[PDB]
RNA sequence: GAAGAUGAUCAGAUACCGUCGUAGUCUUAACCAUAAACUAUGCCGACUAGGGAUCGGUUGUUGUUCUUUGACGCAAUCGGCACCUUACGAGAAAUCAAAGUCUUUGGGUUCUGGGGGGAGUAUGGUCGCAAGGCUGAAACUUAAAGGAAUUGACGGAAG
């Protein structure tokens, strides 16, 4: 069955931002997906996004840039420490100096480099560059 | 030989014949 | 934009569908849906010729872009279309290829009819594939007549109209000339008849 | 030999290893 | 390595295919697998034709065909030649000669 | 394996190699020294033979 | 057989390509003029050449010939090819001076902003 | 998804299938068996003692052709008897 | 990319795909380069003075470039009607 | 002696129109003349990596032939590499550097980190496969010279790269797919978005199109 | 038609071929639990590409034949058994719409392998009336064994 629902969000936009797509349908939607979404949206790896209300789960459509060399989730959600950050960019990020590892923390969903920031750690959700 | 092994020392080798030779025959005959 | 000058106007219409360009093939591939109105109840699929006239025009746009007019090579293997690319060639100073197109033209550069074109005009994907292939290796960009089942990979501009009729093929290749020679400047305007007529740029068979 | 038949001869062969060994019960 | 994608045979969203034996060789061969041919042919041969209608006590009598379906295992056929070995690319083509 | 077989033979080729003494070459240095006489040997008086450089040339 | 080789095919049809208005259709005044024009080291092969000229010669004068091309053959071909009749048979007067395009063809005419008189056909 | 479970609960499984497949490694299984301590001559020792018996002689294998001269040995440490090589031109006379 | 000092350090800043935004090879030699005239409201082509889209092989290669052009043009002008976003 | 260009691009680099390779990789242009390599990158140096010998068998018995395997550089971000083969080796190797040349594609050096300096090292991790031989390229800082196998790390070198981490997989004996999978990967990073590359350029009229004239016959 | 017996063939032929032929083959009650038990390809979920056919169901519609309803034809669709093209992509290749979305490496989950032999052997356990099934080593030995493709050679294979 459906296991993760953010995976099959983000194989949705791996597989048409490859192929050269500028838009994608994306099902079901959630609130974790909507915020992933948000993240990358406000580092300009996608554009505007829409959510469409079906009284269910619901639909996104997102409209591609061309920007984005890769996203994905990291299941299961590992707990990560804030000294296992450093780890884990340079396994998943192609530099130093560009990319995101996206956390969820208890003070919200927010990019590695944010987390640095304010000093929060919580699980591992994906990535994004 | 397996390899070309040498293939050019050969002809390397094989060079100073004909400078030696141009040169041989510039010789005795300009005091022909 | 462009002026209402270069609408479609009756005259050319008439043009096209006496012509037979607005048949289409039976069955539509999917990335020429666009052109297709509505398929024809014997089975034949109608093209709009509203959206083959402005390809037309921004084909004939691309061309006058290119600097050396012998740098823009058209071709033709069909023998309904071999008369129409000599004259075509006779008419705007290009490079015609009617018939056989030697592999290895573009590629192999001690070849005897080795051309470095900045531009390849087809006349059909299918049957002048091999013209297609070798411009994918050098840089070339490539403008096509394109049926419903012509392929349209590696084609840039695809005008849409009947490959395999005698008398489309003709006119397409004379409608280009006319708006080439226009945008240059040697047809005084947009209105003035052309001295040549449609009937030149047709296949004779050698009965005549 | 034929893995089938090598089979065949272990089959044999085993069934000669069971009767043999039934002697000291 | 795997020669065919077909097997040889006929078989897709299936189990198992009841055998036939062979005419020539008397071989079992499932019914998908075996190369089958079918035969139309006059029951009298040319030569005949003519005198056996003149021999007939009916005016403007047809001769019966002789109808017969043939079925062959793969060893049979390959050495009768009903089929021959063909390239590799071209064993691929099954449209009838 | 089939193993047997007459030891008679055993050090033939040693006992007839034919003894040949060292002649008293002058020593070689040691230490720093030795360093210093390879570096030389290989970058200052270079013997290559027009691309063709060899430690150790046979005579030919 | 007296099939010729190909040192005397390709050297034949070189002459065609480089001295075409000095040949003819006779093989004696062929065969004096390619002793002044190419060097033949065997008197045979000579012979041999100006056979196949004369015959590629004699094969032109019926109409073109595949892998000679020259300077006068199509320079007179591209003018040669204007024929164009009076009438222009795309000219709608062939008609009765309106397109006889199929019904539904003519619902994509309607729908242009075009006012063209049509005798529709229902080929069904 | 690989085959193999990927939960952050499923660490035991992880755990035990790889404990049980490490078993394939013949250097890992010669470790824990202690097949060294059990069936080599030398008990895992690198050395051993022993008694010279006979000086034999080893046909090699071919292509080759010559007689590998050996001896038989008899362990001190535990009595057991291998074949040993003697190495050298002539060393086969040192030993008796 | 340039350093710490400001100057631009990177050699050939390369060209993207008008259509996938993707980065054109130095060596993708299916990707082309349209110029397209402008003219003026005579009717003449302008000389000189084009509107030049870029293709990379990819896009070229899963036949989408023609599709492509026609929406790229029509959003610049250059076409009416001819492509439509909604299908 | 005598070079007589018999391409458009040739003839506008014999004429002083086109002054570097750069303008070649703007527009993606081929390469078929080795003069133009030689023209635009006249300090360039060559090392031959390998040298097999390879047997086709025949009815009486086997005719070999050497195939030689070719690397060029500049040492400041260009490199090339090629693999020709011929009956002979000298034959073969001055071939391989022909083509080596052909295919001579442009690399980016970036920072690992602070972008203090000229470039040292790659600006993101690059991979490249042939065959069963996949190189990977990891930015490194600049301490680390090249990790690499000396196959790998000639490579390397002879394109300006100062810093560098690598791994390979696959059978890496395997000398000629080790150096393309490199070769390859080497020239992806033209070929990775990096946000610094985001903003869009326009498009600059082709070399080929402003000197038509030059190139015309 | 195993076995067995027999006529041939052959140097020998226990066999291929021919003739007889017992178990078996069929069926009822029980056992057995293995097959190249094959798609040599685990299952669930999502996505990525076009096309023509076909089976089952549903929904809109005929220059067709028919009772005096049913058939056929054209479109959509869901699901299937398959098939054709391409290769964004994968692969060592043969090839694959999955064997893709895998160093740009993480959707959930079950089982299996770790050079070749010795070996599915010995032993213990367990199931079985038996044949046998399931579980399953070690000593020792060895530099190769193996997969796909290429050239050639050969072939009592075809043209
Ligand atoms: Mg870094
Ligand atoms: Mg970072
Ligand atoms: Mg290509
Ligand atoms: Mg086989
Ligand atoms: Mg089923
Ligand atoms: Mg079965
Ligand atoms: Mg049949
Ligand atoms: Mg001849
Ligand atoms: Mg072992
Ligand atoms: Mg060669
Ligand atoms: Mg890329
Ligand atoms: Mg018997
Ligand atoms: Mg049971
Ligand atoms: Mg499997
Ligand atoms: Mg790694
Ligand atoms: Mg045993
Ligand atoms: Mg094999
Ligand atoms: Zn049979």
């Amino acid at each position: 069955t459906r296991t993760s629902v953010l995976a099959d969000a983000l194989n949705a936009i791996n597989n048409a931002e490859k192929t050269g797509k500028r838009q994608v349908l994306i099902r079901p939607s959630s609130k974790v997906i909507i915020k992933f979404l948000t993240v990358m949206q406000k580092h300009g790896y996608i554009g505007e996004f829409e959510y469409i209300d079906d009284h269910r789960s619901g639909k996104i459509v997102v409209q591609l840039n061309g920007r984005l060399n890769k996203c994905g989730v990291i299941q299961p959600r590992f707990n990560v420490k804030i000294n296992d950050i450093e780890r884990w960019t340079d396994n998943l990020l192609p530099a130093r100096q560009f990319g995101y590892v996206i956390l969820t923390t208890s003070a919200g969903i927010m990019d590695h480099e944010e987390a640095r920031r304010k000093h929060v750690s919580g699980k591992i959700l994906g990535f994004v560059y | 030989g397996q390899s070309d092994k040498r293939e050019l020392e050969g002809e390397v080798e094989g060079t100073e014949d004909a400078e030696a030779e141009l040169e041989a025959e510039a010789e005795e005959n300009d005091e022909s | 934009s462009l002026p209402a000058s270069f609408d479609l106007t009756p005259e050319d219409a008439k043009l096209l569908l006496a012509a037979n360009v607005h048949l289409g093939a039976k069955n539509v591939q999917v990335h020429n849906k666009p052109y297709v109105y509505k398929t024809r109840p014997d089975g034949m699929n109608i093209i709009n010729i509203g959206k083959t006239w402005e390809k037309i025009v921004l084909a004939a746009r691309i061309i006058a872009a290119v600097p050396n007019a012998s740098d823009v090579a058209v071709c033709s293997s069909r023998t309904f279309g071999q008369r129409a690319v000599l004259k075509f060639a006779a008419h705007t100073g290009a490079t015609a290829i009617a018939g056989r197109f030697t592999p290895g033209n573009f590629t192999n550069y001690i070849t005897r009819s080795f051309k470095e074109p900045r531009l390849v005009v087809v006349t059909d994907p299918r049957t002048d594939a091999q013209a297609i292939k070798e411009s994918s290796y050098v840089n070339i960009p490539v403008i096509a007549l394109t049926d419903m089942d012509s392929p349209s990979e590696y084609v840039d501009v695809a005008i849409p109209c009947n490959n395999k009729g005698k008398h489309s093929i003709g006119l397409i290749w004379w409608l280009l000339a006319r708006e080439v020679l226009r945008l240059r400047g040697i047809i005084p305007d947009r209105t003035t008849e052309w001295s040549v007529m449609p009937d030149l740029y047709f296949y004779r068979d050698p009965e005549e | 030999m034929r893995d089938k038949w090598r089979k065949k001869r272990v089959r044999r062969l085993k069934r000669k290893r069971r009767k043999v060994r039934a002697r000291s019960k | 390595p795997k020669k065919r994608a077909s097997n040889g045979r006929n078989k897709k969203g299936r189990g198992h295919v009841k055998p036939v034996r062979c005419l020539n060789c008397a071989r079992c061969v499932p019914k998908d697998k075996a190369i089958k041919r079918v035969t139309i042919r006059n029951m009298v041969e040319a030569a005949a034709v003519r005198d056996l209608s003149e021999a007939s006590v009916y005016a403007e009598y047809a001769l019966p065909k002789l109808y017969n379906k043939l079925h062959y295992c793969v060893s049979c056929a390959i050495h009768a030649r009903i089929v021959r070995v063909r390239s590799r690319t071209d064993r691929k083509i099954r449209t009838p000669p | 394996g089939k193993v047997h077989g007459s030891l008679a033979r055993a050090g033939k080729v040693k006992s007839q190699t034919p003894k040949v003494e060292k002649q008293e070459k002058p020593k070689k240095p040691q230490g720093r020294a030795y360093m210093r006489l390879l570096y030389t040997r290989r970058f200052v008086n270079v013997t290559l033979t027009n691309g063709k450089r060899k430690m150790n040339p046979s005579p030919a | 057989g007296r099939v010729r080789t190909k040192t005397v095919k390709r050297a034949s049809k070189v002459l065609i390509e480089r001295f075409y208005p000095k040949l003819t259709l006779d093989f004696e005044t062929n065969k004096r003029l390619t002793s002044e024009i190419a060097v033949i080291q065997s008197k045979r092969l000579r012979n041999k050449i100006a056979g196949y000229t004369t015959h590629l010669m004699k094969r032109i004068q019926k109409g073109p010939v595949r892998g000679i091309s020259f300077k006068l053959q199509e320079e007179e071909r591209e003018r040669k090819d204007q024929y164009v009749p009076e009438v222009s048979a795309l000219d709608l007067s062939h008609t009765n001076g309106q397109l006889e395009i199929d019904a539904d063809t003519a619902d994509l005419v309607k729908s242009l902003g075009f006012k063209i008189p049509v005798q529709t056909v229902s080929i069904s | 998804g690989k085959g193999k479970p990927r939960g952050l609960n499923s660490a035991r499984k992880l755990r035990v299938h790889r404990r049980n497949n490490r078993w394939a490694d013949q250097a890992y299984k010669a470790r824990l068996l202690g097949t060294a301590f059990k069936s080599s001559p030398f008990g895992g020792s690198s050395h051993a003692k022993g008694i010279v018996l006979e000086k034999i002689g080893i046909e090699s294998k071919q292509p080759n052709s010559a007689i590998r001269k050996c001896v038989r040995v008899q362990l001190i440490k535990n009595g057991k008897k291998v074949t040993a090589f003697v190495p050298n031109d002539g060393c086969l006379n040192f030993v008796d | 990319m340039e350093n710490d000092k400001g100057q631009l350090v990177e050699l050939y800043v390369p060209r993207k795909c008008s259509a996938t935004n993707r980065i054109i090879k130095a060596k993708d030699h299916a990707s082309v380069q349209i110029s397209i005239a402008k003219v003026d409201e005579d009717g003449r082509a302008i000389a000189g003075e084009n509107i030049t889209y870029a293709l990379s092989g990819y896009v070229r290669g899963r036949g989408e470039a023609d599709d492509s052009l026609n929406r790229l043009a029509q959003q610049d002008g250059l076409l009416k009607n001819v492509w439509s976003y909604s299908r | 002696k005598g070079w007589t260009p018999v391409t458009k691009l040739g003839r506008l680099v014999k004429a002083g129109k086109i002054t570097s390779v750069e303008q070649i990789y703007l527009h993606s242009l081929p390469v078929k003349e080795y003069q133009i390599i030689d023209l635009l990158l006249p300090d360039l140096k060559d090392d031959v990596m390998k040298i097999r010998s390879v047997q086709k068998q025949t009815r009486a018995g086997q005719r070999t032939r050497m195939k030689a395997v070719v690397v060029i550089g500049d040492s400041n971000g260009h490199v090339g590499l090629g693999i020709k083969t011929a009956k002979e080796v000298a034959s073969a190797i001055k071939a391989a550097i022909v083509i080596a040349k052909l295919s001579i594609i442009p690399i980016r050096r970036g920072y690992w980190g602070s972008n203090l300096g000229q470039p040292h090292s790659l600006p993101c991790k690059v991979t490249g496969k042939c065959g069963s031989v996949a190189v990977r390229l990891i930015p490194a800082p600049r301490g680390k010279g090249i990790v690499a196998s000396p196959v790998v790390k000639r490579l390397m070198q002879l394109a300006g790269v100062e810093d560098v981490y690598t791994s390979s997989s696959g059978s890496t004996r395997t000398t000629e797919n080790t150096l393309k999978a490199a070769f390859a990967a080497i020239g992806n990073t033209y070929s990775f978005l990096t946000p610094n590359l985001w903003a869009e350029t326009p498009l600059a009229a082709s070399p080929l199109e402003v000197y038509a004239e030059e190139a015309a016959a």
